[PDB]
């Protein structure tokens, strides 16, 4: 009943959901064709054939990437008007995914959007997949963010975005399409998830011991996260976390809805050979710094909220055993006005690995949220890099010729400037 | 005899000083510490009310730390 | 889909594009009747970008073919993959300009413009979205710079949003195969600032070089030059044609590798480069790819970039890999010579991996730069420029055909200004 | 709950940890799998699916000693985190691979008996092998004991450590070596145990049958050692000692705690076949000076305090008579303060003959430690073969130049010339 | 890992050094292809230390081959081993040395420093930690003796902490084979006792004197006598590539066996050598193992150690061993020879034992020494040095140079020195 509509922009977004809907499949019934041999409900839409077509609306400007979806082996299963293709490319420049080029597909994917949420009777909240450093994933997702504040009204919007790694770069300009698109996705959002790209390459170099995976076993990390966010709106628990409580616990003020995210258990076969993995050892291993998904020292910023998503075979007990010693440890800096500080959610479904897989079977799992202030040292730091390019009138040619004012870029500077200034100042005593 | 011609080299080879005949050689403790491998006190049984006490002494080692 | 629309002029141009669409034909599967033959679906999938379709599973390419003296068209239509090309694109002339560039750009130039121009019309108004030019020319010619430089003019006054992607051939340092290119050299750059937004420089010496230091070759022919230069060719748009897990269109090198308008001249490298005697003895990676497209006698320049500083630099990857090589590798060549790049921007490297190896190779690369170091090149050119100007030293076969004796001046006084702002950076 | 975490740092350390933790499967019922097709607790942990991790940290700058391990037929039997491995070499100085490279990785090991201890429901002391000769076992040795003494504090860490022999040696600079790493021992460890090795040598030769002994038969010895300590926290008896019991009971003062190690009924096949490992008959073969583990003179010490373990076939009621045949005697002479001196352990458990070695099982086994005073009269010529090479100021320059001043030799020469005076203030009394 | 770059420099140095290679290969079990041909599993985990990887299955060696003569270049690539070394390492002269060591220093080597240290640090930088280096040279000519100087004073000051183990073949004290030996031998021995931590002594008619009156060969090719030599040099690695009892590495021997900065002019031997005759009347094992290694008519010096004193010594074994063996018989040696052994040190025999042994014998020793014999061997050569040069000789094809003839009193200066230091433990 209770479904939700995932929004994948961009070529990292489409590649993260190539990975997150085969898992979607695996976990329930549905073969790749789109056949099963109530629980699918929220994911997948059940037409009368017993063929399933999933929630989703993939949009990407390139056509590149989304048509290996069209011929490869997923071709049955979605819907062939979900997949939208552009013609020409944004080709990392917020303005050509903003205003000329982006202008004209909103409207559709707007239509799609609304056709897939008439056949919504439990809609809840956006999933949406857009990346921070590119061109149409950065600007596209902006105009879809603007429009949906002002058309859909007050519904939930948890965004699981890519942001640059500190020290691993793609493009050149990213800093600037990055310090562009949070002017007004930052009102117009209410939580983000944020990830970068080098700390999932540390955890799949140091947890796991597999040396050279590739961008698919990072999605795989990536749809297992998502899995276990909505792990409770399918499967039957002791405390059930809706999506509504989330941001009830997770955000404060009405600026600071910048959450982290941090999976513990991910051990590899010969690991699970030996040793046993309980509550407590992988609540440990999840406030470790060097676990954490994000580029970040933990130990430097407060936290402020945390929500644990307990899945697969636990029992209450240790679960608060564990977490009142956490407590007790004074090198995790929790902050002076939150004593409760934590939310627990249960749920009986063991989660699942793919064949060929990187993991393995596991009894226990837990998913970490926690509003933290480690990053603003984030945005500071992208602040400063960013800080270095408009000093010299560098690369704004192609955005003041293409529909930009050169007024924005003074505006958008003093704005994370107040952004950054607010988030140091909550966290004080 | 799949290998004769390491063999055949190694013995031309050092002819002039090290005569022999090739063997296999394991590492010592590859031919000591090998797959070779009643009773009282076969352990001290604890069980239930033993289990029980070992719960208390961690338990009230943490409340006494709270 | 993306569409290229290909040009060549001149000698060079004629010759190189013929070997460019041989590895081309060569990469698709398509034979010289035409036909496809080729084994994997993945040829046909974006087989329409240098394209044509026609019946009979034949497919025309692209590409219009202009030469003014037709004793080049003869050559090429003769060559292997000769009977492909259209007879309306062998648009050519009666007169041959013969290393003059006032000859092919005033009185004979405009009489042959109209008519190349109505099949580049042509050809670009039947393409369901169009992407850019790509020109094959020769910068120290009399028919590449003379005429080509009046097609790229004619098309941005008419077509003032396509990107421009030309692959020029500078002249040499120590061995001139002409008497009087430094004048066609100040003539063409001058106007090739202004309207171009892609520019590619490369050289004849360097590339032996290449085939001598590093192929080991022993009778480098002009076969194998041009299909050096063709490997770079086909190298730049393979983002463009093929799938892969992060793909670059040519916007995205234009957005990602000039940070101002009037700095926009690039210069080609090539990475898997090794000899026959050497190839058993090789471990084909990652690391050694990145050891080698860095080191400067790898290069399709006669500029080392020592002296130099790189403000930005591509490099498109081809085959399959994993990333972290790669972006690890980009971190370790930013990271160990600081004195390398410019410290007034943080990433300068920007990387995109396509999934199908070029035949014959695992693993292969292509290397784009944009270096302080090609500045050293311009200035030499205007110190012959004004070794030879002093004096009218060649001056009379120039205005005989209606050129203003002062234009020599502004175009002396507009190339330097490109050293001036090369040094500022520097 | 009765627990006990082995760091076996360097390579004589791994190489007797690989024949005690053989011990130790072969004494429980654990498959070198890891499966069995209350007693395995001290040196185990059992998983879900039946699974047993050894605690274990085996720890060397080299991986010649620990893949050598890791091709073994222990492969499946380690977690392979604790099987740290290094880069390059203390290569025989306690400066190098205490300062250097030692630094790049103490941090790294540190973290495993952390975990180690997490899993610890309750956990009683150390279990340290190493060697005071080389270069990673007299450095890291000591780095690990003042890490562990600022981290965890107040335990029981025993420390079997491998003495010099005052004439068989292999080093050059193994006095220098030897001499340094007393300023942990003494200070940052609570209790020792010295054994050099021609002293197991002779006793290859002449209690065992055996000539051209190898190396794995005498970690097989100390192996027995270690497990007859560590029998009671596994298998009590009617008196048990306890880990931090036994400690109080062997030291009169805070720096003389250098006890001496025997197991008695060392015998053959041949050899035993004819007699009886009875209690009167092995008490006194207890204090046989050419049985002793150390190649030191007890006749001219004077014992000072003792514990007796018995492992085995054991009736309380000739203990008493053991125990009376030997104060009645006028060559083991004693220390005028303690009349008693004596404590005594018995356990139920007959010692696990391991199939490939030599010792013939018997039924009465006895471990025995005594603390002498004439221990010190063998450290006095180490303290003269350190005087003999620094006259003219050898083999320094390879220590000075790793960020340490020359003086700390010095320094260590006062230390050792004031530890002398308290054995010989000992002994002598009103 | 623990890895080693060897160094070939000069035709004897070359020749020697194209045997240590291919006895290598021999006992890593690698064909003249350079693929894998080994009986056992314990060939390759330790295959790193000196061989690097490559694609298909092959090995490839992990050396710089570097001299001034093509000829030698020659006859290593058409010996039966030589087609394994990868031809971009072999880098060398052109033109002659003259057995001058200015020429080889000055005006030759400055040329070729260069690209030999571009290639060194091309190798350096392929492995994950280095632990030193390995060269082969020879004191008596220029084109081995001249640049390899040079090779070292450039490594030593680039790469200030690591092991540089050079051996060396000595000039003789008796008989010779060049007339200009004595200068080329202090010019060379000037330098290496200031930048070398480990150096070693090598003199041909000891070679010779073993392969007569032990050997008992009829007819000693200089083939047999590189054979000795490289079966001492596998000797002293074999810790870093099998496994055994009682490791030592380089670093080891290193910190053990040379006390001072200055007095490490080593001395070694290789133990169990025999006719063939007389092997069935032999028993093998340790007892005759130290006499054999201990016996003066096994050791590669002319120079006894009767008349001198052992400071220390090392023993590295292999085999199947029973270290009791070897614990007491180092203790028995040094009680019956107390007078020969110093007094200031209370143990003066490190042993280190594997387990592996060499292919063809189970009962194998590496004799390594130091001794104050090396000053009765080199007051022969300080003698003739005192003859040459009062006479003011053959200076000006030292003169010619740049070099003065003031330079060579620095040499004798700390030659004497040198037997200065050497006689004050005597
Ligand atoms: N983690 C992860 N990141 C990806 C993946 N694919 C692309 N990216 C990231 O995307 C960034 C640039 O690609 P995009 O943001 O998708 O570019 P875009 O938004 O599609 O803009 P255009 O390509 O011009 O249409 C890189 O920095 C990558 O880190 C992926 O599969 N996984
Ligand atoms: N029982 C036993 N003792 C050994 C073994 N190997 C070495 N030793 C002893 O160790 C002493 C010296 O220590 P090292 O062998 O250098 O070992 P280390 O202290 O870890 O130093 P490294 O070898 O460099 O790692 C010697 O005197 C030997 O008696 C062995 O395999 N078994
Ligand atoms: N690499 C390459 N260079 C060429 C080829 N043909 C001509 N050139 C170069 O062209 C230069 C001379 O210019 P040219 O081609 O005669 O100019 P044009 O007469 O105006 O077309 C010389 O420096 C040659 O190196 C070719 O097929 N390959
Ligand atoms: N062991 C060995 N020594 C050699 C060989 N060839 C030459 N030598 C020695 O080299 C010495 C002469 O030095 P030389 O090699 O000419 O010096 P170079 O010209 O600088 O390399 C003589 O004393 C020879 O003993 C060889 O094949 N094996
Ligand atoms: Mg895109
Ligand atoms: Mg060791």
């Amino acid at each position: 009943m209770r479904e939700c509509i995932s929004i994948h922009v961009g070529q990292a977004g489409v590649q993260i959901g190539n990975a997150c809907w085969e898992l979607y499949c695996l976990e329930h019934g549905i073969q790749p064709d789109g056949q099963m041999p109530d629980s699918f409900n929220t994911f997948f839409s059940e037409t009368g054939a017993g063929k399933h077509v999933p929630r989703a609306v993939f949009v990407d400007l390139e056509p590149t990437v989304v048509d290996e979806v069209r011929t490869g082996t997923y071709r049955q299963l979605f819907h062939p008007e979900q997949l939208i293709t552009g013609k020409e490319d944004a080709a990392n420049n917020y303005a050509r995914g903003h205003y000329t080029i982006g202008k004209e597909i909103v409207d559709l994917v707007l239509d799609r959007i609304r056709k897939l949420a008439d056949l919504c009777t439990g809609l809840q909240g956006f999933l949406i997949f857009h990346s921070f450093g590119g061109g149409t994933g950065s600007g596209f997702a902006s105009l879809l963010m603007e429009r949906l504040s002002v058309d859909y009204g007050k519904k939930s919007k948890l965004e699981f975005a890519i942001y640059p790694a500190p020290q691993v770069s793609t493009a050149v300009v990213e800093p600037y399409n990055s310090i562009l698109t949070t002017h007004t996705t930052l009102e117009h959002s209410d939580c983000a998830f944020m990830v970068d790209n080098e700390a999932i390459y540390d955890i799949c170099r140091r947890n796991l011991d597999i040396e050279r995976p590739t961008y698919t076993n990072l999605n795989r990390l990536i749809g297992q996260i998502v899995s276990s966010i909505t792990a409770s709106l399918r499967f039957d628990g002791a405390l059930n976390v809706d999506l509504t409580e989330f941001q009830t616990n997770l955000v404060p003020y009405p600026r600071i809805h910048f959450p982290l995210a941090t999976y513990a258990p991910v051990i590899s076969a010969e690991k699970a050979y030996h040793e046993q993995l309980s509550v407590a050892e992988i609540t440990n291993a999840c406030f470790e710094p060097a676990n954490q998904m994000v580029k970040c020292d933990p130990r430097h910023g407060k936290y402020m909220a945390c929500c644990m998503l307990y899945r697969g075979d636990v029992v209450p007990k240790d679960v608060n055993a564990a977490i009142a010693t956490i407590k007790t440890k004074r090198t995790i800096q929790f902050v002076d006005w939150c004593p409760t500080g934590f939310k627990v959610g249960i749920n009986y479904q063991p989660p699942t690995v793919v064949p060929g897989g990187d993991l393995a079977k596991v009894q226990r799992a837990v998913c970490m949220l926690s509003n933290t202030t480690a990053i603003a040292e984030a945005w500071a730091r992208l602040d400063h890099k960013l800080d270095l390019m408009y000093a010299k009138r560098a690369f704004v040619h192609w955005y003041v010729g293409e529909g930009m004012e050169e007024g924005e870029f003074s505006e958008a500077r003093e704005d994370l400037a107040a952004l950054e200034k607010d988030y140091e100042e909550v966290g004080v005593d | 005899s799949i290998f004769s011609d390491y063999y055949d080299l190694g013995y031309n080879m050092r002819s002039n000083l090290f005569q022999g005949a090739p063997q296999e050689t394991k590492s010592l403790m590859k031919a000591s510490y090998t797959p070779e491998v009643l009773e009282h006190w076969h352990g001290r049984k604890t069980d239930d009310l033993g289990r029980w006490h070992q719960k208390n002494a961690m338990n009230m080692n943490l409340q006494k730390a709270l | 889909m993306r569409e290229i629309v290909h040009l060549q002029a001149g000698q060079c141009g004629n010759q190189i594009g013929a070997k460019f669409w041989e590895v081309i034909s060569d990469e698709h599967g398509i034979d010289p009747t035409g036909t496809y033959h080729g084994d994997s679906d993945l040829q046909l999938e974006r087989i329409n970008v240098y394209y044509n379709e026609a019946t009979g599973g034949k497919y025309v390419p692209r590409a219009v073919l202009v030469d003014l003296e037709p004793g080049t068209m003869d050559s090429v239509r003769s060559g292997p993959f000769g009977q492909i090309f259209r007879p309306d694109n062998f648009v050519f002339g009666q007169s041959g300009a013969g290393n003059n560039w006032a000859k092919g750009h005033y009185t004979e130039g405009a009489e042959l413009v109209d008519s190349v121009l109505d099949v580049v019309r042509k050809e670009a108004e039947s393409c369901d979205c169009l992407q850019g030019f790509q020109l094959t020319h020769s910068l120290g010619g009399g028919t590449g710079s003379g005429m080509g430089t009046l097609l790229i003019s004619k098309i941005r006054e008419e077509y003032p949003d396509r990107i421009m992607n030309t692959f020029s051939v500078v002249p040499s340092p120590k061995v001139s195969d002409t008497v009087v290119e430094p004048y066609n050299a100040t003539l063409s750059v001058h106007q090739l600032v202004e309207n171009t937004d892609e520019t590619y420089c490369i050289d004849n010496e360097a590339l032996y070089d290449i085939c001598f230091r590093t192929l080991k070759l022993t009778t480098p022919t002009y076969g194998d030059l041009n299909h050096l230069v063709s490997a770079t060719m086909s190298g730049v748009t393979t983002c463009l044609r093929f799938p892969g897990q992060l793909n670059a269109d040519l916007r995205k090198l234009a957005v990602n590798m000039v940070p101002f308008p009037r700095l926009h001249f690039f210069m080609p490298g090539f990475a898997p480069l090794t000899s026959r005697g050497s190839q058993q003895y090789r471990a084909l990676t990652v690391p050694e790819l990145t050891q080698q497209m860095f080191d400067a006698k790898n290069m399709m320049a006669a500029c080392d970039p020592r002296h130099g500083r790189y403000l930005t630099v591509a490099a498109v990857f081809r085959g399959r890999m994993s990333m972290k090589e790669v972006d690890e590798q980009m971190l370790n060549v930013q990271n160990k010579n600081s004195s390398y790049f410019v410290e007034w921007i943080p990433n300068n490297v920007k990387t995109a991996v396509c999934d199908i190896p070029p035949r014959g190779l695992k693993m292969s690369a292509t290397f784009i730069g944009n270096s302080t170091a090609i500045q050293e090149l311009f200035k030499r050119i205007s110190e012959q420029f004004t070794a030879m100007f002093r004096r009218k030293a060649f001056l009379h076969w120039y205005t005989g055909e209606g050129m203003d004796e002062m234009e020599f001046t502004e175009a002396e006084s507009n190339m330097n200004d490109l050293v001036s702002e090369y040094q500022q950076y520097q």
